C-alpha cells in the first residue's frame, strides 16, 4: 500500500514561515521524482515545481521563484515544501504529488490571517415586514470551523447555511438562513445554534420579529 | 511552456447524458521514440485530492469505471463520459507532463434543471450589533440557478464599491439550485449618516432587476 501523508492543516500569519510535510511509504522513495501542487480556494491546480529525492534537486515553476524551497529528508522518506513571507495569495491547499501514477498526498490547507482563535458573535436576522425568511449571523470568528443547527436540530429543511468568508481583518464570517411560514412567526420559536470547538465556545440565539 | 487549453469551463448535463471535454496542448505531447502521448485526467470532488481516471491519453486507471475513456493524440485530447451520473458530477483536469507538469484551466459538472428566480430577503443590522461600532447588511438571493446573479448594493441611491463580500451554496442535492449571500460591512457611523439601504439583484430568472429595501428605524 503505497501512500503518501502529509502533515496537518497550517494557521500563520503574514510574514511568517511555514514548512509542510509530505511522508511518503511503501517504495524505494529515491527512485521517484516528488511534484508540489498548489490550489487555492475555488481555483484550478497549479503546479509548483518538482525535486530530485536521490539528488536533492529542485525544479521551480516561473511563478514559484523566491519565497519557495523543497528539501528532503530522505532517511525518512520525506518531502518538505517551505514558503517564507507567508503573503494573502498563499492562502491554499498545497499537494505533493509523486511521479508515475495516481499517487497524491491528502493536501495541506494553509490559511494566512492576522487573527488569533476567537469565538463567533451571532446577531439574528429578523423575519421581514405565505413564506418568510429569517436566519443567523456569525461573525467575526476564527479559525474555521462552526457548526450551526436550528431548533437543536429539528429544523433541517429550508436551512442554507453559506461558507465563511475571510474578512479583511482576518476574521471568519458567515449566515445561517431558513425559509419557514409567515403565519408561523409568533407562534414558532427559532433558535440557531452555533459551536465553535477551537475555542470552545457554544452560542444560541433567539430569533423572532423587531 | 507547454500551454494546456481546456474547454468548456463549465457544462451542466442531465442523468445519462454523454459529456466530453477537450483538451488543447500547444505543443505535441506525442514522445515520437515510444509513441506515447504523456497525457492524463483527473477528477477532483470539493475536498479531496485529485483522481487519476486516465493516463497515456488513452489507459484507464485500475478502478475508474468503465463509462470513462480518453481519446486524441499529439496536441488534441477529449475525455469522454458515456452516459453521466451523480457519482460523476465533479471538476476534471487535463494534464500534460512531457515536459514539467501543466494542468488544464478545469471544467466544472452540474445537474441541469429549469431556470429559477432567486427569492430576495432584505435584513437590517440588529440593535445588538450596533453596539460594537460595525453594522452587517445581509442579502439573500435563495434557490436559483443557474448560478449567474449580480448583487447591486445602494445606500440612499448610491452605489457601493468595494465594501461587500458573497457567498454561494454548492449546488443542492436535492432541487439542483444554488443560493447567494450578499453582506454589506458599514461603520455604525456610517450605517446612521443614510437612510433607505437597497438591494438590487439581476438574474436570467426575474423578467427585470428586483429591489429589497428597508428605512433605517423604520
Amino acid at each position: 500500500q503505497i501512500q503518501l501523508v502529509q502533515s496537518g492543516p497550517e494557521l500563520k500569519k503574514p510574514g511568517e514561515t511555514v514548512k509542510i510535510s509530505c511522508k511518503a511509504s511503501g517504495y524505494t522513495f529515491k527512485n521517484y521524482g516528488m511534484n508540489w501542487v498548489k490550489q487555492a480556494p475555488g481555483k484550478g491546480l497549479k503546479w509548483m515545481g518538482w525535486i530530485n529525492t536521490y539528488t536533492g534537486q529542485p525544479i521551480y515553476a516561473n511563478d514559484f521563484k523566491g519565497r519557495f524551497a523543497f528539501s528532503l529528508e530522505t532517511s525518512a522518506s520525506t518531502a518538505y515544501l517551505q514558503i517564507n513571507n507567508l503573503k494573502n495569495e498563499d492562502t491554499a491547499t498545497y499537494f505533493c504529488a509523486r511521479d508515475w501514477g495516481p499517487y497524491w498526498g491528502q493536501g495541506t490547507l494553509v490559511i494566512v490571517s492576522a487573527a488569533s482563535t476567537k469565538g463567533p458573535s451571532v446577531f439574528p436576522l429578523a423575519p421581514s415586514s405565505g413564506t418568510a425568511a429569517l436566519g443567523c449571523l456569525v461573525k467575526d470568528y476564527f479559525p474555521e470551523p462552526v457548526t450551526v443547527s436550528w431548533n437543536s436540530g429539528a429544523l433541517t429543511s429550508g436551512v442554507h447555511t453559506f461558507p465563511a468568508v475571510l474578512q479583511s481583518s482576518g476574521l471568519y464570517s458567515l449566515s445561517s438562513v431558513v425559509t419557514v411560514p409567515s403565519s408561523s412567526l409568533g407562534t414558532q420559536t427559532y433558535i440557531c445554534n452555533v459551536n465553535h470547538k477551537p475555542s470552545n465556545t457554544k452560542v444560541d440565539k433567539k430569533v423572532e420579529p423587531k | 511552456n507547454i500551454m494546456m487549453t481546456q474547454s468548456p469551463s463549465s457544462l451542466a448535463v442531465s442523468a445519462g447524458e454523454k459529456v466530453t471535454v477537450n483538451c488543447k496542448s500547444s505543443q505535441s505531447v506525442l514522445y515520437s521514440s515510444n509513441q506515447m502521448n504523456y497525457l492524463a485526467w483527473y477528477q477532483q470532488k470539493p475536498g479531496q485530492s485529485p483522481k487519476l481516471l486516465i493516463y497515456w491519453a488513452s489507459t484507464r486507471e485500475s478502478g475508474v469505471p468503465d463509462r470513462f475513456t480518453g481519446s486524441g493524440s499529439g496536441t488534441d485530447f477529449t475525455l469522454t463520459i458515456s452516459s453521466v451520473q451523480t457519482e460523476d458530477l465533479a471538476v476534471y483536469y487535463c494534464l500534460q507532463y512531457l515536459s514539467s507538469w501543466t494542468f488544464g484551466g478545469g471544467t466544472k459538472l452540474e445537474i441541469k434543471r429549469t431556470v429559477a428566480a432567486p427569492s430576495v430577503f432584505i435584513f437590517p443590522p440588529s440593535d445588538e450589533q450596533l453596539k460594537s461600532g460595525t453594522a452587517s447588511v445581509v442579502c439573500l438571493l435563495n434557490n436559483f440557478y443557474p448560478r449567474e446573479a449580480k448583487v447591486q448594493w445602494k445606500v440612499d441611491n448610491a452605489l457601493q464599491s468595494g465594501n461587500s463580500q458573497e457567498s454561494v451554496t454548492e449546488q443542492d442535492s436535492k432541487d439542483s439550485t444554488y443560493s447567494l449571500s450578499s453582506t454589506l460591512t458599514l461603520s455604525k457611523a456610517d450605517y446612521e449618516k443614510h437612510k433607505v439601504y437597497a438591494c438590487e439583484v439581476t438574474h436570467q430568472g426575474l423578467s427585470s432587476p428586483v429591489t429589497k429595501s428597508f428605512n433605517r428605524g423604520e
